[PDB]
Protein backbone atom coordinates (compact mmCIF):
# COMPACT_ATOMS: atom_id res chain seq x y z
CA UNK A 1 0.00 0.00 0.00
CA UNK A 2 0.96 3.31 -0.65
CA UNK A 3 2.03 6.03 2.51
CA UNK A 4 -0.41 8.65 4.11
CA UNK A 5 0.16 9.67 7.62
CA UNK B 1 -20.42 9.81 27.92
CA UNK B 2 -18.55 6.78 29.73
CA UNK B 3 -15.85 9.58 30.17
CA UNK B 4 -18.14 12.35 31.14
CA UNK B 5 -17.28 12.89 34.98
CA UNK B 6 -13.26 12.68 34.10
CA UNK B 7 -11.88 16.03 34.02
CA UNK B 8 -10.24 17.01 30.81
CA UNK B 9 -6.65 17.52 32.04
CA UNK B 10 -7.12 13.72 33.47
CA UNK B 11 -8.21 12.41 29.87
CA UNK B 12 -5.23 13.55 28.27
CA UNK B 13 -3.06 12.12 30.85
CA UNK B 14 -4.46 9.09 30.61
CA UNK B 15 -4.58 9.18 26.77
CA UNK B 16 -1.00 9.71 26.75
CA UNK B 17 -0.21 6.52 28.91
CA UNK B 18 -2.33 4.83 26.90
CA UNK B 19 0.09 5.33 24.22
CA UNK B 20 3.09 4.00 26.14
CA UNK B 21 0.97 1.16 26.85
CA UNK B 22 0.06 0.69 23.31
CA UNK B 23 -3.36 0.81 24.02
CA UNK B 24 -4.61 2.42 21.27
CA UNK B 25 -8.07 1.41 21.72
CA UNK B 26 -8.41 2.96 25.30
CA UNK B 27 -6.27 6.31 23.40
CA UNK B 28 -8.96 6.72 21.42
CA UNK B 29 -12.06 6.90 24.07
CA UNK B 30 -9.85 8.98 26.48
CA UNK B 31 -9.40 11.67 23.69
CA UNK B 32 -13.11 11.61 22.23
CA UNK B 33 -13.90 12.55 26.15
CA UNK B 34 -11.75 14.90 26.06
CA UNK B 35 -13.47 16.38 22.97
CA UNK B 36 -16.73 15.94 24.25
CA UNK B 37 -15.85 18.34 26.72
CA UNK B 38 -16.53 20.94 24.29
CA UNK B 39 -13.24 23.09 24.27
CA UNK B 40 -11.24 23.29 21.25
CA UNK B 41 -7.83 21.03 21.35
CA UNK B 42 -4.10 22.23 21.11
CA UNK B 43 -1.86 21.21 18.61
CA UNK B 44 -0.61 18.46 20.77
CA UNK B 45 -4.15 17.13 21.59
CA UNK B 46 -5.25 17.32 18.12
CA UNK B 47 -2.09 14.99 17.54
CA UNK B 48 -2.92 12.49 20.47
CA UNK B 49 -6.72 12.71 18.66
CA UNK B 50 -5.40 11.78 15.35
CA UNK B 51 -2.67 9.31 16.97
CA UNK B 52 -5.42 7.19 18.41
CA UNK B 53 -8.09 6.46 16.00
CA UNK B 54 -5.52 6.19 13.09
CA UNK B 55 -3.93 3.36 15.12
CA UNK B 56 -7.44 2.13 15.78
CA UNK B 57 -8.43 2.13 12.04
CA UNK B 58 -5.68 1.20 10.85
CA UNK B 59 -5.90 -2.25 12.51
CA UNK B 60 -9.65 -2.46 11.33
CA UNK B 61 -8.60 -1.59 7.93
CA UNK B 62 -5.78 -4.32 7.95
CA UNK B 63 -7.79 -6.84 9.20
CA UNK B 64 -10.64 -5.89 6.22
CA UNK B 65 -8.37 -6.20 3.73
CA UNK B 66 -7.24 -10.04 4.91
CA UNK B 67 -10.89 -11.17 5.41
CA UNK B 68 -12.00 -9.63 2.22
CA UNK B 69 -9.14 -11.37 0.16
CA UNK B 70 -10.29 -14.53 1.40
CA UNK B 71 -13.33 -13.93 0.49
CA UNK B 72 -12.50 -13.30 -3.05
CA UNK B 73 -11.04 -16.15 -3.55
CA UNK B 74 -13.89 -18.13 -1.84
CA UNK B 75 -15.95 -16.98 -4.34
CA UNK B 76 -13.27 -17.99 -7.56
CA UNK B 77 -14.36 -20.64 -10.21
CA UNK B 78 -13.41 -24.07 -8.64
CA UNK B 79 -13.18 -22.67 -5.08
CA UNK B 80 -15.04 -25.30 -2.50
CA UNK B 81 -18.14 -23.26 -0.68
CA UNK B 82 -17.26 -22.62 2.84
CA UNK B 83 -20.71 -21.06 3.95
CA UNK B 84 -21.84 -17.27 4.45
CA UNK B 85 -18.46 -17.28 7.42
CA UNK B 86 -16.18 -15.28 5.68
CA UNK B 87 -18.64 -13.07 4.82
CA UNK B 88 -20.44 -12.69 8.07
CA UNK B 89 -16.70 -11.91 9.45
CA UNK B 90 -15.77 -9.40 6.89
CA UNK B 91 -18.91 -7.41 7.12
CA UNK B 92 -18.65 -7.66 11.08
CA UNK B 93 -15.07 -6.11 10.95
CA UNK B 94 -16.71 -3.87 8.20
CA UNK B 95 -19.05 -2.41 10.56
CA UNK B 96 -17.08 -2.02 13.47
CA UNK B 97 -14.66 0.48 10.99
CA UNK B 98 -17.89 1.89 9.77
CA UNK B 99 -18.52 2.55 13.53
CA UNK B 100 -15.21 4.07 13.96
CA UNK B 101 -15.41 6.43 11.38
CA UNK B 102 -18.96 7.56 11.76
CA UNK B 103 -17.65 8.68 15.39
CA UNK B 104 -14.13 10.59 14.47
CA UNK B 105 -16.70 12.20 11.52
CA UNK B 106 -18.93 12.66 14.27
CA UNK B 107 -16.49 14.74 16.65
CA UNK B 108 -15.20 16.67 13.85
CA UNK B 109 -18.73 17.83 13.21
CA UNK B 110 -20.06 18.61 16.47
CA UNK B 111 -18.37 20.25 16.65
CA UNK B 112 -14.46 20.38 16.10
CA UNK B 113 -14.47 22.37 12.63
CA UNK B 114 -17.47 24.61 13.22
CA UNK B 115 -14.75 26.38 16.05
CA UNK B 116 -11.48 26.01 14.33
CA UNK B 117 -10.53 29.23 12.69
CA UNK B 118 -6.83 29.13 12.76
CA UNK B 119 -5.24 27.23 9.40
CA UNK B 120 -3.57 24.57 11.95
CA UNK B 121 -6.40 23.63 13.67
CA UNK B 122 -8.96 23.84 10.59
CA UNK B 123 -6.69 21.96 7.86
CA UNK B 124 -5.99 19.44 10.42
CA UNK B 125 -9.61 18.73 10.37
CA UNK B 126 -10.24 18.96 7.59
CA UNK B 127 -7.97 16.71 6.06
CA UNK B 128 -8.87 14.09 8.94
CA UNK B 129 -12.46 14.63 7.41
CA UNK B 130 -11.30 13.47 4.07
CA UNK B 131 -9.41 10.42 5.46
CA UNK B 132 -11.74 9.11 7.64
CA UNK B 133 -14.03 9.19 4.22
CA UNK B 134 -11.50 7.97 2.05
CA UNK B 135 -11.44 5.01 4.71
CA UNK B 136 -15.43 4.51 4.47
CA UNK B 137 -14.72 4.88 0.60
CA UNK B 138 -12.68 2.29 1.17
CA UNK B 139 -15.13 -0.67 1.77
CA UNK B 140 -18.21 1.41 0.09
CA UNK B 141 -20.45 -0.31 -2.35
CA UNK B 142 -23.57 1.03 -2.17
CA UNK B 143 -26.24 3.65 -3.33
CA UNK B 144 -24.20 6.25 -1.47
CA UNK B 145 -20.35 5.21 -2.65
CA UNK B 146 -20.21 7.83 -5.04
CA UNK B 147 -21.41 10.64 -2.17
CA UNK B 148 -18.76 8.62 -0.19
CA UNK B 149 -15.86 9.53 -2.72
CA UNK B 150 -17.19 13.06 -2.89
CA UNK B 151 -17.66 13.69 0.66
CA UNK B 152 -13.42 12.79 1.18
CA UNK B 153 -12.70 15.17 -2.02
CA UNK B 154 -15.12 17.85 -0.77
CA UNK B 155 -12.79 17.86 2.78
CA UNK B 156 -9.37 17.44 1.27
CA UNK B 157 -10.26 20.23 -1.43
CA UNK B 158 -11.14 22.63 1.30
CA UNK B 159 -8.28 21.59 3.05
CA UNK B 160 -5.99 22.16 0.15
CA UNK B 161 -7.14 25.31 -0.60
CA UNK B 162 -6.86 26.82 2.99
CA UNK B 163 -3.35 25.33 3.41
CA UNK B 164 -2.30 26.96 0.38
CA UNK B 165 -3.22 30.46 1.13
CA UNK B 166 -2.17 30.17 4.82
CA UNK B 167 0.60 27.63 5.06
CA UNK B 168 4.06 27.49 3.79
CA UNK B 169 4.91 24.88 1.35
CA UNK B 170 7.03 22.88 4.01
CA UNK B 171 4.13 22.64 6.70
CA UNK B 172 3.85 18.96 7.56
CA UNK B 173 0.38 19.29 7.91
CA UNK B 174 -0.03 20.65 4.45
CA UNK B 175 2.51 17.94 3.48
CA UNK B 176 0.29 15.69 4.97
CA UNK B 177 -2.42 16.40 3.45
CA UNK B 178 -1.62 16.11 0.08
CA UNK B 179 0.31 12.76 0.59
CA UNK B 180 -2.86 12.00 1.26
CA UNK B 181 -5.07 13.66 -1.07
CA UNK B 182 -2.58 12.26 -3.71
CA UNK B 183 -3.56 8.75 -2.75
CA UNK B 184 -7.30 9.17 -2.78
CA UNK B 185 -7.05 10.53 -6.12
CA UNK B 186 -4.62 7.04 -6.83
CA UNK B 187 -6.56 4.38 -4.99
CA UNK B 188 -10.33 6.04 -4.79
CA UNK B 189 -10.85 8.47 -7.23
CA UNK B 190 -9.32 5.83 -10.03
CA UNK B 191 -6.99 8.95 -11.01
CA UNK B 192 -3.11 7.90 -10.83
CA UNK B 193 -2.19 10.98 -13.07
CA UNK B 194 -3.90 13.36 -10.49
CA UNK B 195 -2.26 11.68 -7.81
CA UNK B 196 1.32 11.69 -9.56
CA UNK B 197 0.94 15.42 -10.76
CA UNK B 198 0.02 16.53 -6.74
CA UNK B 199 2.46 14.69 -5.52
CA UNK B 200 5.61 16.02 -7.39
CA UNK B 201 4.40 19.45 -6.90
CA UNK B 202 4.03 18.99 -3.35
CA UNK B 203 7.43 17.61 -3.50
CA UNK B 204 8.88 20.17 -5.78
CA UNK B 205 7.31 23.27 -4.12
CA UNK B 206 8.84 21.60 -0.39
CA UNK B 207 12.34 21.43 -1.85
CA UNK B 208 12.35 24.58 -2.68
CA UNK B 209 11.23 26.14 0.72
CA UNK B 210 13.63 24.18 2.76
CA UNK B 211 16.07 26.88 3.01
CA UNK B 212 13.78 28.91 5.50
CA UNK B 213 13.67 26.12 8.19
CA UNK B 214 15.44 25.61 11.17
CA UNK B 215 17.25 22.04 11.52
CA UNK B 216 13.95 20.57 13.30
CA UNK B 217 11.62 21.92 11.07
CA UNK B 218 13.50 20.76 7.99
CA UNK B 219 13.62 17.26 9.54
CA UNK B 220 9.66 17.32 10.25
CA UNK B 221 9.37 18.43 6.58
CA UNK B 222 11.87 16.16 5.20
CA UNK B 223 10.30 13.19 6.68
CA UNK B 224 6.69 13.42 4.54
CA UNK B 225 8.84 14.55 1.35
CA UNK B 226 10.26 11.06 1.64
CA UNK B 227 7.02 9.68 1.97
CA UNK B 228 5.82 11.51 -1.39
CA UNK B 229 8.92 10.58 -3.38
CA UNK B 230 8.29 7.03 -1.77
CA UNK B 231 4.92 7.03 -3.08
CA UNK B 232 6.08 8.37 -6.56
CA UNK B 233 8.60 5.40 -7.03
CA UNK B 234 5.58 2.88 -6.04
CA UNK B 235 4.09 4.54 -8.68
CA UNK B 236 5.96 5.34 -11.84
CA UNK C 1 -23.75 -15.58 25.40
CA UNK C 2 -23.52 -13.50 22.28
CA UNK C 3 -21.96 -16.62 20.51
CA UNK C 4 -24.96 -18.71 21.97
CA UNK C 5 -26.69 -18.54 18.03
CA UNK C 6 -23.81 -19.21 16.07
CA UNK C 7 -23.02 -23.07 14.80
CA UNK C 8 -19.94 -24.51 16.74
CA UNK C 9 -18.45 -25.12 13.16
CA UNK C 10 -18.92 -21.32 12.54
CA UNK C 11 -17.20 -20.34 15.26
CA UNK C 12 -14.36 -22.22 14.95
CA UNK C 13 -14.11 -21.32 11.31
CA UNK C 14 -14.54 -17.77 12.43
CA UNK C 15 -11.95 -17.81 15.21
CA UNK C 16 -9.66 -19.54 12.04
CA UNK C 17 -10.18 -16.11 10.30
CA UNK C 18 -9.79 -14.24 12.93
CA UNK C 19 -6.36 -15.51 13.73
CA UNK C 20 -5.47 -14.66 9.94
CA UNK C 21 -6.53 -11.03 10.32
CA UNK C 22 -4.86 -10.87 13.72
CA UNK C 23 -7.93 -10.20 15.21
CA UNK C 24 -7.04 -11.98 18.76
CA UNK C 25 -10.32 -10.59 20.64
CA UNK C 26 -12.51 -11.78 18.54
CA UNK C 27 -10.75 -15.38 18.05
CA UNK C 28 -11.15 -15.14 21.58
CA UNK C 29 -14.77 -14.88 21.86
CA UNK C 30 -15.26 -17.54 19.28
CA UNK C 31 -13.61 -20.14 21.00
CA UNK C 32 -15.42 -19.07 24.10
CA UNK C 33 -18.27 -19.47 22.11
CA UNK C 34 -17.23 -22.94 21.23
CA UNK C 35 -16.64 -24.48 24.71
CA UNK C 36 -19.75 -23.14 25.41
CA UNK C 37 -21.26 -25.48 22.85
CA UNK C 38 -20.40 -28.25 25.64
CA UNK C 39 -18.79 -30.91 23.84
CA UNK C 40 -15.24 -31.61 24.36
CA UNK C 41 -12.71 -29.49 22.40
CA UNK C 42 -10.44 -31.44 19.32
CA UNK C 43 -6.90 -31.04 19.88
CA UNK C 44 -6.61 -28.31 17.38
CA UNK C 45 -9.56 -26.99 18.89
CA UNK C 46 -7.39 -26.67 22.40
CA UNK C 47 -4.71 -24.76 20.88
CA UNK C 48 -6.67 -22.01 19.10
CA UNK C 49 -8.61 -21.39 22.26
CA UNK C 50 -4.94 -21.15 24.10
CA UNK C 51 -3.67 -18.87 21.30
CA UNK C 52 -6.25 -16.75 21.60
CA UNK C 53 -6.63 -15.84 25.18
CA UNK C 54 -2.56 -16.00 25.51
CA UNK C 55 -2.20 -13.56 22.56
CA UNK C 56 -4.67 -11.13 24.32
CA UNK C 57 -3.90 -11.92 27.91
CA UNK C 58 0.03 -10.74 26.67
CA UNK C 59 -1.00 -7.61 25.25
CA UNK C 60 -2.91 -7.00 28.63
CA UNK C 61 0.30 -7.83 30.79
CA UNK C 62 2.67 -6.07 28.31
CA UNK C 63 0.26 -2.96 29.15
CA UNK C 64 0.37 -3.45 32.89
CA UNK C 65 4.31 -3.75 33.29
CA UNK C 66 4.41 -0.52 31.31
CA UNK C 67 2.09 1.26 33.30
CA UNK C 68 3.29 -0.33 36.60
CA UNK C 69 6.92 0.72 35.58
CA UNK C 70 5.40 4.54 35.07
CA UNK C 71 3.86 3.88 38.66
CA UNK C 72 6.93 3.29 40.46
CA UNK C 73 9.02 5.97 39.02
CA UNK C 74 6.15 8.34 40.47
CA UNK C 75 6.47 7.35 43.66
CA UNK C 76 10.21 7.42 43.85
CA UNK C 77 11.61 9.83 46.23
CA UNK C 78 12.37 13.26 44.41
CA UNK C 79 9.95 12.70 41.01
CA UNK C 80 7.07 15.31 40.86
CA UNK C 81 3.20 14.44 42.11
CA UNK C 82 0.92 13.82 38.91
CA UNK C 83 -2.09 13.08 40.81
CA UNK C 84 -3.88 9.37 40.66
CA UNK C 85 -4.20 8.87 37.29
CA UNK C 86 -1.48 6.36 36.70
CA UNK C 87 -3.29 4.40 39.09
CA UNK C 88 -6.05 4.29 38.41
CA UNK C 89 -4.87 3.39 34.74
CA UNK C 90 -2.79 0.92 35.92
CA UNK C 91 -5.55 -0.38 37.89
CA UNK C 92 -8.20 -0.49 35.13
CA UNK C 93 -5.57 -2.65 32.91
CA UNK C 94 -5.36 -5.23 35.56
CA UNK C 95 -9.34 -5.32 36.16
CA UNK C 96 -9.50 -6.31 32.97
CA UNK C 97 -6.41 -8.81 32.74
CA UNK C 98 -8.16 -10.02 35.85
CA UNK C 99 -11.30 -10.42 33.53
CA UNK C 100 -9.62 -12.49 30.98
CA UNK C 101 -7.84 -15.02 33.30
CA UNK C 102 -11.33 -15.18 35.75
CA UNK C 103 -13.17 -16.31 32.20
CA UNK C 104 -10.18 -18.28 31.04
CA UNK C 105 -10.36 -20.44 34.48
CA UNK C 106 -14.24 -20.25 34.34
CA UNK C 107 -13.91 -22.25 31.33
CA UNK C 108 -11.55 -24.66 32.59
CA UNK C 109 -13.74 -25.28 35.81
CA UNK C 110 -16.65 -24.83 34.08
CA UNK C 111 -16.43 -27.59 32.56
CA UNK C 112 -13.29 -28.49 30.14
CA UNK C 113 -10.96 -30.03 33.00
CA UNK C 114 -13.77 -32.56 34.67
CA UNK C 115 -14.12 -33.85 31.03
CA UNK C 116 -10.67 -34.31 29.71
CA UNK C 117 -9.44 -37.51 30.45
CA UNK C 118 -6.98 -37.94 28.07
CA UNK C 119 -3.18 -36.77 29.08
CA UNK C 120 -2.65 -34.48 25.81
CA UNK C 121 -6.29 -32.60 27.10
CA UNK C 122 -5.43 -33.19 30.57
CA UNK C 123 -2.48 -31.84 30.63
CA UNK C 124 -3.26 -29.29 28.59
CA UNK C 125 -5.94 -27.98 30.37
CA UNK C 126 -3.87 -27.72 33.66
CA UNK C 127 -0.85 -26.11 31.95
CA UNK C 128 -3.88 -23.47 31.08
CA UNK C 129 -4.85 -23.43 34.47
CA UNK C 130 -1.73 -22.64 36.27
CA UNK C 131 -0.52 -20.43 33.44
CA UNK C 132 -3.53 -18.11 34.18
CA UNK C 133 -3.36 -18.59 38.12
CA UNK C 134 0.25 -16.85 37.28
CA UNK C 135 -1.01 -13.93 35.58
CA UNK C 136 -3.04 -13.29 38.18
CA UNK C 137 -0.09 -13.68 40.38
CA UNK C 138 1.97 -11.09 38.59
CA UNK C 139 -0.61 -8.60 39.45
CA UNK C 140 -1.59 -9.81 42.83
CA UNK C 141 -1.15 -7.50 46.14
CA UNK C 142 -3.99 -8.61 48.70
CA UNK C 143 -4.92 -11.37 51.15
CA UNK C 144 -5.26 -13.77 48.72
CA UNK C 145 -1.93 -13.55 46.70
CA UNK C 146 -0.61 -16.59 48.13
CA UNK C 147 -3.87 -19.00 47.78
CA UNK C 148 -3.26 -17.25 44.00
CA UNK C 149 0.54 -18.64 43.97
CA UNK C 150 -0.19 -21.66 45.60
CA UNK C 151 -3.96 -22.51 43.07
CA UNK C 152 -0.99 -21.85 39.96
CA UNK C 153 1.46 -24.57 41.64
CA UNK C 154 -1.13 -26.80 42.43
CA UNK C 155 -2.36 -27.17 39.03
CA UNK C 156 1.18 -27.48 37.79
CA UNK C 157 2.06 -30.19 39.88
CA UNK C 158 -0.87 -32.26 38.65
CA UNK C 159 -0.16 -31.28 34.84
CA UNK C 160 3.87 -32.32 35.57
CA UNK C 161 2.51 -35.92 37.51
CA UNK C 162 0.29 -36.56 34.58
CA UNK C 163 2.56 -35.57 31.78
CA UNK C 164 5.71 -37.54 33.62
CA UNK C 165 3.66 -41.02 33.48
CA UNK C 166 1.86 -40.83 30.20
CA UNK C 167 3.67 -38.76 28.03
CA UNK C 168 7.45 -39.51 26.49
CA UNK C 169 9.64 -36.54 27.51
CA UNK C 170 9.33 -34.74 24.18
CA UNK C 171 5.79 -34.17 24.25
CA UNK C 172 5.44 -30.69 23.04
CA UNK C 173 2.82 -30.14 25.85
CA UNK C 174 4.80 -31.55 28.53
CA UNK C 175 8.02 -29.45 27.37
CA UNK C 176 5.81 -26.29 27.24
CA UNK C 177 4.32 -27.08 30.85
CA UNK C 178 7.94 -27.67 32.32
CA UNK C 179 9.38 -24.56 30.51
CA UNK C 180 6.37 -22.47 31.98
CA UNK C 181 6.13 -24.06 35.11
CA UNK C 182 10.38 -23.14 35.68
CA UNK C 183 9.24 -20.00 35.06
CA UNK C 184 6.72 -19.38 37.41
CA UNK C 185 9.38 -20.63 39.94
CA UNK C 186 12.02 -18.27 39.13
CA UNK C 187 9.79 -15.06 38.58
CA UNK C 188 6.67 -15.84 41.05
CA UNK C 189 7.79 -18.66 43.79
CA UNK C 190 11.06 -16.88 44.30
CA UNK C 191 12.35 -19.96 43.92
CA UNK C 192 15.63 -19.91 41.35
CA UNK C 193 17.48 -23.20 41.58
CA UNK C 194 14.15 -24.78 41.66
CA UNK C 195 13.43 -23.27 38.24
CA UNK C 196 16.72 -24.28 36.72
CA UNK C 197 17.07 -27.21 38.01
CA UNK C 198 13.67 -28.31 36.12
CA UNK C 199 14.71 -26.46 32.91
CA UNK C 200 17.99 -28.58 33.00
CA UNK C 201 16.38 -31.99 33.78
CA UNK C 202 13.63 -31.22 31.02
CA UNK C 203 15.91 -30.49 28.25
CA UNK C 204 18.28 -33.65 28.92
CA UNK C 205 15.42 -35.86 29.37
CA UNK C 206 14.13 -34.63 25.98
CA UNK C 207 17.50 -34.81 24.45
CA UNK C 208 17.70 -38.45 25.31
CA UNK C 209 14.44 -39.14 23.57
CA UNK C 210 14.81 -37.54 20.53
CA UNK C 211 16.44 -40.24 18.90
CA UNK C 212 12.92 -41.96 18.45
CA UNK C 213 11.53 -38.94 16.72
CA UNK C 214 10.19 -38.45 12.90
CA UNK C 215 12.05 -35.27 11.60
CA UNK C 216 8.02 -33.31 12.36
CA UNK C 217 8.15 -33.94 15.79
CA UNK C 218 12.18 -32.95 16.02
CA UNK C 219 11.23 -29.82 15.12
CA UNK C 220 8.52 -29.72 17.38
CA UNK C 221 10.07 -30.59 20.51
CA UNK C 222 13.31 -28.92 19.66
CA UNK C 223 11.93 -25.66 19.16
CA UNK C 224 10.57 -26.07 23.36
CA UNK C 225 14.24 -27.23 23.89
CA UNK C 226 15.54 -24.34 22.53
CA UNK C 227 13.47 -22.23 24.76
CA UNK C 228 14.73 -24.09 27.87
CA UNK C 229 18.48 -23.28 26.93
CA UNK C 230 17.39 -19.81 26.20
CA UNK C 231 15.96 -19.20 29.48
CA UNK C 232 19.10 -21.28 31.36
CA UNK C 233 21.17 -18.77 29.47
CA UNK C 234 19.22 -16.48 31.09
CA UNK C 235 19.37 -17.24 34.23
CA UNK C 236 23.13 -18.05 34.51
CA UNK D 1 11.00 -11.57 30.13
CA UNK D 2 12.01 -15.54 30.20
CA UNK D 3 10.40 -17.35 27.70
CA UNK D 4 6.95 -19.20 27.94
CA UNK D 5 4.20 -20.98 25.64
C1 LIG E 1 2.76 17.12 15.37
O1 LIG E 1 2.66 16.11 16.41
C2 LIG E 1 3.13 16.42 17.66
C3 LIG E 1 3.77 17.59 18.01
C4 LIG E 1 4.25 17.76 19.30
C5 LIG E 1 4.13 16.78 20.27
C6 LIG E 1 4.86 16.94 21.59
C7 LIG E 1 4.35 17.99 22.60
C8 LIG E 1 4.23 19.38 21.99
C9 LIG E 1 5.31 18.06 23.78
N1 LIG E 1 6.47 17.18 23.60
C10 LIG E 1 3.45 15.58 19.94
C11 LIG E 1 3.21 14.41 20.73
C12 LIG E 1 2.61 13.40 20.04
C13 LIG E 1 2.24 12.09 20.57
N2 LIG E 1 2.09 11.83 21.81
N3 LIG E 1 2.07 11.13 19.66
S1 LIG E 1 2.28 13.83 18.39
C14 LIG E 1 2.97 15.42 18.62
C1 LIG F 1 -0.21 -27.86 18.58
O1 LIG F 1 -0.85 -26.79 17.84
C2 LIG F 1 -1.45 -27.09 16.64
C3 LIG F 1 -1.43 -28.32 16.02
C4 LIG F 1 -2.03 -28.48 14.78
C5 LIG F 1 -2.64 -27.42 14.10
C6 LIG F 1 -3.08 -27.62 12.67
C7 LIG F 1 -4.31 -28.50 12.37
C8 LIG F 1 -4.19 -29.89 12.99
C9 LIG F 1 -4.48 -28.65 10.87
N1 LIG F 1 -3.40 -27.98 10.12
C10 LIG F 1 -2.69 -26.16 14.73
C11 LIG F 1 -3.21 -24.91 14.26
C12 LIG F 1 -2.99 -23.86 15.11
C13 LIG F 1 -3.41 -22.49 14.90
N2 LIG F 1 -4.33 -22.12 14.11
N3 LIG F 1 -2.73 -21.57 15.60
S1 LIG F 1 -2.13 -24.35 16.54
C14 LIG F 1 -2.07 -26.01 15.99
MG1 LIG G 1 -13.49 20.14 34.76
MG1 LIG H 1 -5.19 21.56 -7.98
MG1 LIG I 1 -25.58 -26.92 16.36
MG1 LIG J 1 9.87 -32.52 41.03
Amino acid sequence: FPATV
Amino acid sequence: GAMGSMERASLIQKAKLAEQAERYEDMAAFMKGAVEKGEELSCEERNLLSVAYKNVVGGQRAAWRVLSSIEQKSNEEGSEEKGPEVREYREKVETELQGVCDTVLGLLDSHLIKEAGDAESRVFYLKMKGDYYRYLAEVATGDDKKRIIDSARSAYQEAMDISKKEMPPTNPIRLGLALNFSVFHYEIANSPEEAISLAKTTFDEAMADLHTLSEDSYKDSTLIMQLLRDNLTLWT
